[PDB]
């Protein structure tokens, strides 16, 4: 765990195995700081129509999602799926974060 | 150059043939061969199995293949059917290079 030593591989592959299908991605990503490190009351303006109005809040939070079908299959992935297959679900995940650069 | 499997020793010829059944011979002795046979066929089943094996394929490809499909569009008759006087029809020949690979 230093700072000349990389923290992970690039795993971006897909394999078909029978009944089972494990497809892995891997992208870069870039957290910038969001509310200038604050919480802040988020609603609607005073002058909206009563079907828009909200109450909440922004954080200084990102989050990471990957729930796209593409983020996982790609096109000719996509394509073995739906032309051999009756069906499909997704059993189990593994998530990865690393070689994290914190640039000032 | 047909195309097709090229085989030192093919799968053999089976060959078929009813057994001459005669019809009466005559009540005295006669040294010339029967030309007068009951006439008969027969007929039967047949079967042939034949195991096959594969080569999967391995493209890392991005973008997806040209593949063998029948059309959605309507029609009198299906393809690869019989009609409505029960005669079975093939409609195209169907080759079998479908798939990609790289030289």
């Amino acid at each position: 765990d230093g700072v000349g030593n990389s923290s992970g591989n690039w795993h971006c592959d897909s394999t078909w195995m029978g009944d089972r299908v494990i497809t892995t991605s891997t992208r870069t990503w870039a957290l910038p700081t969001y509310n200038n490190h604050l919480y802040k009351q988020i609603s609607s303006q005073s002058g909206a129509s009563n079907d828009n109005h909200y109450f909440g809040y922004s954080t200084p939070w990102g989050y990471f999602d990957f729930n796209r079908f593409h983020c996982h299959f790609s096109p000719r992935d996509w394509q073995r799926l739906i032309n051999n297959n009756w069906g499909f679900r997704p059993k189990r995940l593994n998530f990865k974060l690393f070689n994290i650069q914190v640039k000032e | 150059l047909m195309g097709g499997f090229g085989l030192k020793h093919p799968p053999p010829q089976i060959l078929i043939k009813n057994t001459p059944v005669p019809a009466n011979p005559s009540t005295t002795f006669s040294a010339a061969k029967f030309a007068s046979f009951i006439t008969q066929y027969s007929t039967g089943q047949v079967s042939v199995e034949i195991e096959w094996e594969l080569q999967k394929e391995n493209s890392k490809r991005w973008n997806p293949e040209i593949q063998y499909t029948s059309n959605y569009n309507k029609s009198v008759n299906v393809d690869f059917t019989v009609d409505t006087n029960g005669v079975y029809s093939e409609p195209r020949p169907i080759g079998t290079r479908y798939l990609t690979r790289n030289l």
